[PDB]
């Protein structure tokens, strides 16, 4: 499979960034694409046998290279706030193929200042008795609020095992203050089980939000805790009687 | 002026580091417009212009043609490089080096093969980087090359000008000396 | 495309004017051999001794395919004819010129399209045929051609030369002058 | 072994 | 126009219906054509190649018409898992163009709608209160809140596979002291029979 590193990134304006992409075993062509919010895929360049093959319309500060093992790297020299995007690499067996296999992308957020970075606050809200009696079903809601940037992954865990059935997560985070360009985000998810399952006092429920934030190499001079990559959770137990 | 319609087919091979990277690009050309191309890196016929699209689609639908094209980089390019290694790639013809005034001093390097060559100008032991204007590599068509490298000079007493030439045919570089007369 | 060596195995050409064709192999820009399609003969141009053999019947069969494709493409293009290019002519000596010492004059005719050209030599206004030879049409990456004509000669203060080329892209026969330096 | 050369393919009428 | 043009606005299709995507390209020399599928905030995945005869593969059919320069994708018997953005991709000489896509949203068929707004139990680790609008029919649209201190999500579809039960829902929340579910969705046209049980 296609491997892309790093998966999430926070950079400040004027910095440089390097992304890496390892193609599928046997594949010798690697192409880079930029996915900016509300834009559509934009072609950067394709590489085959260590030489750039074709190039898009990006300025010179966007550069790339491919090594002898077919691995490829792309670099942006002096980052701007408008460079924040999902950067995708795709590989194929032969050059200039229309059949591409994409990696999962490097999510890059370019920031003014690391003081705007916040981890999410996570809370679980338990089902109302009205829903239980009216439908014989019980909906749990998990709210992750106040995080920036939107580098979060939410999952539900029942008795220590991840579940997907009966779960719906918002496709993308909401903006808490849509006016600001640096507004903190919120995200909601819901987990619905039968009333019988929820009324079992031995059933354990956990909402888990993985947050990708600052590294140890990121300088932090503030007073609040360093908003590092962390997991923030909230849980609930079955309600009897 | 009479009318003429021209068709060209080029079976082209590209070699880098001997046989480390071998690439075949066959080009079908109507007049001066390439219309279809088979690049071994790509693995299938590609239409360069609309005129070549029916040809590329048809040939791509023929399994036996695609199989032959995919082997062509080995049956043609790799196969023939072995013959070149025993013939053309052994050819070494040493260059003739002469200096003469044209104020410009011309180092004339003639009748050499292969094309790889480095020429540098020296004045009183010091390499002259600026004022050195060089002609393009001139292909004579008889498997020899020539090149002319000029130096902007100021005739000043016993300035010792030296042309220095390196070439794969030479075990040691050639140095030719010229003094103003 | 960047490469250490570039070869053409081979250069196939066929045109409608006086139904003419050409078949050559090129290596690093130089002619290795051509096939005389009329005489059914492989003519070798390698500057070395060798035992290489090339069946000339391959060239005739390949050119027949080119003739088949060209006649169809003439229709599909709505009889789009070739555009006449202005050729560029340069005359120069092969070696440094010494009076009375055998040498070779070289006439480079570049940017030839279509590949139909007449290249002749004049000495003091007189036609010269002795010691004249020329290469085949040699390919270029923009799919035009170039051709080189040679004249072996004895440099003399009394003898003056012109290379004369006729091409449809020229309103007039092009004469390129060359004199011994004196 | 003699030198090899690449064939052109016929187009459809 | 753009080189590759696709159906603009979102497709809201009921589960089990057939959906037709259309795409046009301007360069008549275009050689190959493909459909890709892309989930929200994720990467595109190749779906199928497009052929003049009409490539068929299960519930999917992709067809090309060079005379009109049209590309189509047909999905029969649509499922909830088909919800994605579908990208029309066109290959020309040294150019591979990705269209901006057509978003597909497949809605469950709610046989017995039971629209209700429930106030969930407050979390003891939060200053916020949550209202859940759920079990409504797929034709109901949820609007965004007017008050800047009230946050309303879009409609989400969950699937209880063990019970073979699907339901829509939308979440509203706020930390305001006067927040209440009775008016949380006032900016939305909700069914007049919506159950509003006392908290
Ligand atoms: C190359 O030379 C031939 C022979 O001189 C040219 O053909 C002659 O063209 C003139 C017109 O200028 C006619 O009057 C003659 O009858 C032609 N002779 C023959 C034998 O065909 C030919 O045109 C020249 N080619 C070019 C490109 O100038
Ligand atoms: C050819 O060899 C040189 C020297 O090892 C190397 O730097 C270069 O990358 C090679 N060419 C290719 C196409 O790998």
């Amino acid at each position: 499979g296609v491997t892309q590193t790093p998966r999430y990134l926070i950079k400040t304006r004027g910095q440089q960034v390097t992304l890496s992409c390892s193609p599928i075993s046997g594949h010798r062509s690697v192409s880079w694409y930029q996915q900016t919010p509300g834009q559509g895929l934009q072609f950067l360049f394709e590489y085959f046998s260590e030489t750039q093959r074709n190039k898009g319309n990006f300025p010179g500060r966007f550069s790339g290279r491919q090594f002898s093992n077919s691995r490829s790297e792309m670099n942006v020299s002096t980052l701007e706030l408008g460079d924040s995007a999902l950067y995708l690499c795709a590989s194929s067996l032969r050059a200039e193929s229309g059949e591409l296999f994409f990696g999962e992308g490097s999510r890059l957020t370019v920031l003014e200042d690391l003081n705007k970075v916040f981890p999410p606050e996570v809370a679980v809200f338990e089902p109302s008795e009205a829903e239980i009696s009216h439908t014989q079903k019980a909906t749990l809601v998990c709210l992750a609020t106040g995080f920036f940037p939107d580098h979060v992954e939410l999952s539900w865990w029942v008795n220590g095992k991840e579940v997907h059935s009966g779960v719906c997560t918002d496709p993308q985070p909401l903006k808490e203050q849509p006016a600001l360009n640096d507004s903190r985000y919120a995200l909601s998810s819901r987990l619905r089980v039968s009333a019988t399952f929820w009324q079992n006092p031995r059933n354990h429920f956990r909402c888990q939000v993985q947050f990708y934030g600052l590294s140890e190499n990121d300088e932090w001079t503030q007073d609040r805790a360093k908003p590092v990559t962390q997991i923030v959770s909230a849980e609930a137990w079955g309600r009897a009687d | 002026s009479p009318e003429d319609f021209v068709y060209q087919f080029k079976g082209m091979c590209y070699f880098t580091n001997g046989t480390e990277r071998v690439r075949l690009v066959s080009r079908s050309i109507y007049n001066r417009e390439e219309i279809v191309r088979f690049d071994s890196d790509v693995g299938e016929f590609r239409a360069v212009t609309l005129l070549g699209l029916p040809a590329a689609e048809y040939w791509n639908s023929q399994k036996d043609i695609l199989e032959r094209k995919r082997a062509a980089v080995d049956r043609v390019c790799r196969h023939n490089y072995q013959l070149e290694l025993r013939t053309t790639l052994q050819r070494r013809v040493e260059p003739t080096v002469t200096i003469s005034p044209s104020n410009l001093l011309v180092c004339s390097v003639t009748d050499f093969y292969p094309a790889q060559i480095k020429v540098r100008w020296f004045r009183n032991g010091q390499e002259e980087t600026a004022g050195v204007v060089s002609t393009p590599l001139i292909r004579n068509g008889d498997w020899t090359f020539q090149i002319l490298v000029m130096l902007e000079m100021t005739p000043q007493r016993g300035d010792v000008y030296t042309c220095h030439v390196e070439h794969p045919s030479l075990q040691s570089p050639i140095t030719v000396e010229w003094r103003a007369q | 495309i960047v490469a250490d060596h570039v070869a053409s195995y081979g250069v196939n050409l066929y045109q409608s004017y006086g139904p003419s064709g050409q078949f050559t192999h090129e290596f690093d820009g130089d002619e290795e051999f051509y096939v005389d399609l009329e005489r059914k003969e492989t003519v070798w141009k390698l500057p070395l001794f060798h035992r290489l053999r090339f069946d000339p019947q391959f060239a005739l069969t390949n050119i027949a395919v080119l003739k088949h494709n060209l006649n169809i493409l003439i229709k599909r293009s709505n009889s789009t004819a070739a555009t006449n290019e202005v050729p560029e002519v340069t005359v120069f000596s092969k070696s440094p010129v010494t009076l009375g010492q055998p040498n070779t004059l070289i006439c480079l005719v570049d940017n030839i399209f279509p590949p139909v050209v007449n290249i002749t030599w004049l000495s003091n206004g007189h036609s010269v045929t002795e010691g004249v030879s020329e290469t085949s049409f040699l390919s270029k990456s923009d799919h035009s051609f170039f051709k080189i004509s040679y004249l072996t000669f004895l440099p003399s203060a009394d003898e003056i030369y012109d290379c004369k080329v006729e091409h449809w892209g020229l309103d007039e026969p092009l004469l390129k002058h060359w004199e011994p330096e004196t | 072994q003699p030198p090899a050369s690449e064939q052109e393919q016929p187009v459809l009428p | 126009r753009k080189e590759v043009e696709q159906d603009p606005g979102p497709f809201n299709v009921p589960e089990g219906a057939t959906v037709a995507f259309n795409c046009t390209y301007s360069n008549s020399a275009s050689q190959s054509f493909f459909w890709y599928r892309q989930d929200c905030r994720k990467e595109p995945k190749l779906l199928m190649s497009v052929y003049s005869s009409g490539n068929e593969d299960g519930r999917f059919t992709a067809q090309l018409n060079r005379a009109s320069q049209y590309i189509s994708l047909l999905i029969r018997d649509s499922k909830l898992s088909d919800s994605a953005t579908y990208l029309c991709v066109v290959m020309g000489f040294q150019k591979l163009v990705f269209g901006t896509g057509t978003r597909l949203l497949v809605s469950p068929n709610i046989q017995n709608p039971d629209p209700a707004v429930y106030q969930l139990r407050d979390s003891k680790s939060s200053d916020k209160s949550v209202c859940l609008f759920t079990d409504f029919d797929s034709q109901t649209n949820v609007s965004q809140s007017k008050d800047s201190d009230v946050y309303i999500t879009d409609k989400c579809v969950l699937d209880m596979r063990s019970m073979d039960f699907k339901s829509n829902s939308a979440v509203a929340w706020s930390n305001k002291s006067d927040f209440a579910c009775a008016n949380a969705f006032n900016n939305s046209i909700i069914p007049e029979d919506t159950f509003f049980p006392s908290p």
